[PDB]
């Protein structure tokens, strides 16, 4: 049975360099070209390119100028892949791939079935950076129904992931913690939302609770309507 | 050079998934299933050919320049994301998420002026908020000023919760502080099939 | 009436009896003597199918170099797999001879006689024929040496352009010569010249032939992207000596559109460890003879493939690529297919 199994994933910084190897067996290594696909999250499968075990020569991605290198081992049977350059737009999941058939000398195929499991690369300025929790005032009246709507804001901190438990996991009536989103920053932030009866807001105390193991950092902010 | 549509399928357990896709070139196509936060997988390849261990429930067909990948009764494992495949080429891909039918709600619309204390940054952060709605099917957009924005709002949804069968979105506008403070009106707008029509929840900047 | 079939075929040259050279040694015991007064049949409109990209005879001449190159170039020590294998490298006389593939009884060769004939598809002009031509069993990486020429015009040959895996053989139609020494009085040494003038003109025409099958679109050469020096280099054979020369300077973008009219000088090695092209380990060699050695061949092909990617841009990148030394059997055998009688 063909396997494939790749380098474990990591964390780096804008500028540096990664090696993802991937370790073939199962099959006879020489008689199959590898393929490497990347796929930052939420974008199609970008080609990177392929090698041939026999020779080495590399066909490269034309879409990617200059931030890739192929090597491969014939008697440890190990592909490798160098990520230079490291950027914003290489944090992305790598994958070691290889074609169906053969009965051929040479195969090349473009026909993937055999995947490696792929390899998460993270390219961020520096970190860890902990959360800073700002509050969301409902709060100056609504309408339309009444129940109130307030929350916090989990904004800028690095890396995944983060808790958010309303006054100490008490309070799980209704409530919406949004997945987080990478941002410009190259850091994480998101919002916890609850909808509340607008009437016991002048007496019952809304507390969220943002824990972040990483970062080390556990925070409690209480949110309540502005005076004006 | 390869146009997969459509982008997202909200189907339910048992229905029919269709999925297309169209080519310039006229070389083989294939299918691959992504399990979320799995490596992808292989189903259908040189037009209508099936792989090893995929059911007969899905069927590949080639019409003109374009391919068609057809799943009939939807089961759990079938739901994820589906990509075409020509050469080294990729499709866009098509999100197909599961989606339980339920009577239409309208959602309730908020809008949150950046707090205080993140005004102290510099980086203004307007929120709006549309919770509890159906179907998935929504649009909001930001007017400053009244005037459309663009590239700079960000949005994050919730999954189909467990008792309601209701959506919730995140819509977040991300501004400068000597941005924020130049325009007065701040309002999103809400597009909606439980909507009559577009609803404006309205805030100036400052006074409350 | 007959269908394409494959069986094994035979071989026939004009070795020499009385030489030691080690072609001519190998063909004395594998070969049979050739037909002085061949048979060639033209067939009034018939027309017949050829893929030189799927033709057991390019895999049956393989297997002969393979034995042939086993039993006379061995090593002075043989690593493979592992293992170290020390067995004598006496020097030999080393210089290709033509071989002619020959059908046995109850098949025939079919042989293409079509000018520009790209290698797969329908061929109007054929004939009928027992052997092919001499083919001299020449191994490179890059360029094609002591090939046959386009009867026409140059020949770009692929078993599908659209697909950037299959590699392209540009069949040329006019022999660029290119002269290797290695001077008399480092011993490893070498380098290799060509007529920039000649050169240049060629390698101009290649691109207008690429233009035609990509959309006229920008022809850009680059040196190899990567791999092992038989590859990023141009390595074939002078001698009994393996030459290893950088093609940087051939695949010049600027000649092809002044100052370049001159000869081209390419830095060559000489190498006593080699990979060995069939595939396995290392083998080392004695080191090189003395005195100038030179070898003056007619590139007479070039392979190359084209970069993939999922770019918009208008441009096409090609590199002198390969990949099986198979190829360059099918650049000379792309005329040829088995049939057997009814
Ligand atoms: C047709 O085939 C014959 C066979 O060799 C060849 O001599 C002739 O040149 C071919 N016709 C053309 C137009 O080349
Ligand atoms: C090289 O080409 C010339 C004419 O172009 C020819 O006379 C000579 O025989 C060729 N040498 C080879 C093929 O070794
Ligand atoms: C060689 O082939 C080219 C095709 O690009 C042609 O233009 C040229 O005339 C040919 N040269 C000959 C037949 O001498
Ligand atoms: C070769 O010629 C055939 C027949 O005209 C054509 O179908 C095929 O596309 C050609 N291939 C190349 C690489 O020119
Ligand atoms: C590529 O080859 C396939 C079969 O191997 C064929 O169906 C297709 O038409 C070829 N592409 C071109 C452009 O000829
Ligand atoms: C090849 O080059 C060598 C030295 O550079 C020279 O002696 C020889 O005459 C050349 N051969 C030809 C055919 O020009
Ligand atoms: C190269 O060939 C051209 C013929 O086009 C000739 O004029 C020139 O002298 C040759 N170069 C050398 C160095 O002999
Ligand atoms: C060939 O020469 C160039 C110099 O122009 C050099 O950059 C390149 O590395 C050389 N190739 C090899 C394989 O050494
Ligand atoms: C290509 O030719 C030009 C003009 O002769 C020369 O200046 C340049 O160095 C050449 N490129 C090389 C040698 O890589
Ligand atoms: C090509 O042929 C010439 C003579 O025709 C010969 O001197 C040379 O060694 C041959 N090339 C190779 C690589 O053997």
């Amino acid at each position: 049975e063909v396997r494939l199994r790749q380098s474990g994933a990591g964390f780096k910084k804008p500028g540096a360099s990664v090696r993802v190897s991937c370790e073939a067996s199962g099959y006879t290594f020489i008689k199959y070209y590898l393929h490497w696909i990347r796929q930052v999250p939420g974008g199609h499968p970008e080609w990177i390119g392929w090698i041939n075990p026999r020779g080495g020569q590399v066909n490269y991605s034309r879409q990617f100028p200059g931030k890739f290198t192929m090597t491969r081992d014939t008697i440890r049977e190990t592909a490798y892949l160098d990520v230079r350059g490291l950027t914003s737009d290489d944090t992305a999941v790598y994958y070691c791939v290889r074609t169906a058939d053969c009965e051929r000398d040479p195969c090349k195929g473009w026909v993937f079935p055999h995947w490696g499991q792929g390899t998460l690369v993270i390219v961020s300025p520096a970190s860890t950076k902990g959360p800073s929790v700002f509050p969301l005032a409902p709060s100056s009246k609504s309408t339309s129904g009444g129940t109130a709507a307030l929350g916090c804001l989990v904004k800028d901190y690095f890396p995944e992931p983060v808790t958010v438990s309303w006054n100490s996991g008490a309070l799980t009536s209704g409530v919406h913690t949004f997945p987080a989103v990478l941002q410009s920053s190259g850091l994480y932030s998101l919002s916890s939302v609850v909808t509340v009866p607008s009437s016991s807001l002048g007496t019952q105390t809304y507390i969220c609770n943002v824990n972040h193991k990483p970062s080390n950092t556990k925070v409690d902010k209480k949110v309540e309507p502005k005076s004006c | 050079v390869l146009t997969q549509s459509p982008g997202t399928l909200s189907l339910s357990p048992g229905e029919t998934a269709i999925i297309s896709c169209r080519t310039s070139q006229y070389g083989s196509l294939a299918w691959y299933q992504q399990r979320p936060g799995q490596a992808p997988r292989l189903v259908i390849y040189s037009g209508s050919t099936r792989a090893a261990g995929i059911p007969d429930r899905f069927s590949g067909s080639r019409w003109g320049p374009d391919y068609t990948l057809t799943i009939s009764n939807l089961e759990s494992g079938d739901f994820g994301v589906y990509y075409c495949q020509q050469y080294e080429f990729f499709g866009q891909g098509t999100k197909v998420q599961v989606d339980i039918k339920r009577t239409v709600a309208a959602p309730s619309v908020f809008i949150f002026p950046p707090s205080d204390e993140q005004l102290k940054s510099g980086t203004a952060s307007v929120v709006c908020l549309l919770n509890n709605f159906y179907p998935r099917e929504a649009k909001v957009q930001w007017k400053v000023d009244n005037a459309l924005q663009s590239g700079n709002s960000q949005e994050s949804v919730t999954e189909q919760d467990s008792k309601d069968s209701t959506y919730s979105l995140s819509s977040t506008l991300t501004l400068s502080k000597a941005d924020y403070e130049k325009h007065k009106v701040y309002a999103c707008e809400v597009t909606h099939q439980g909507l009559s029509s577009p609803v404006t929840k309205s805030f100036n900047r400052g006074e409350c | 009436v007959w269908k394409d079939a494959d069986t094994t075929l035979f071989c026939a040259s004009d070795a020499k009896a009385h030489e030691t050279e080690v072609h001519n040694v190998w063909a004395t015991h594998a070969c049979v003597p050739t037909d002085p007064n061949p048979q060639e049949i033209h067939l009034e409109n018939v027309t017949e199918n050829f893929n030189m990209w799927k033709n057991n005879m390019v895999e049956q001449m393989q297997e002969d170099v393979i034995s042939l190159w086993d039993q006379s170039l061995q090593p002075c020590v043989k690593l493979t797999g592992g293992s170290v294998i020390k067995q004598a490298c006496p020097k030999i006389s080393f210089d290709p001879i033509p071989i002619h593939y020959c059908t046995p009884a109850g098949y025939v060769i079919l042989k293409c006689n079509d000018k520009n004939f790209n290698g797969t598809g329908p061929c109007k002009n054929v004939s009928s024929v027992q052997c092919t031509h001499g083919i001299k069993p020449v191994v490179s990486t890059q360029l094609l040496l002591n090939g046959s020429l386009a009867e026409e015009e140059i020949i770009i040959r692929s078993e599908n352009l659209t697909n950037n895996a299959k590699t392209i053989i540009v069949h040329l139609n006019k022999s660029v010569e290119i002269n290797c020494t290695r001077p008399s009085n480092d011993i490893r040494k070498a380098y290799c010249e060509i007529n920039g003038t000649k050169w240049n003109k060629v390698l101009k025409q290649v691109t207008e032939k690429l233009k035609e099958h990509f959309n006229n679109k920008t022809i850009i050469f680059q040196p190899p992207s990567g791999g092992d020096l038989e590859i990023t280099m141009h390595h074939f054979n002078c001698r009994g000596e393996f030459f290893y020369c950088n093609t940087t300077q051939l695949f010049n973008n600027t000649c092809i559109g002044k100052g370049c009219n001159g000869t081209i000088t390419l830095p060559c090695k000489i190498k006593q460890i080699i990979n060995m092209w069939q595939g396995t380990g290392q083998a080392m060699y004695a080191p090189p003879i003395d005195g100038k050695i030179n070898c003056v061949s007619n590139i007479t092909g070039i392979l190359l493939t084209r970069d993939g990617g999922a770019n918009n841009t208008s441009n096409e990148t090609f590199r002198p690529g390969g990949g099986n030394i198979k190829d360059n059997w099918r650049s000379e055998l792309y005329k040829y297919k088995v049939v057997q009688i009814e």
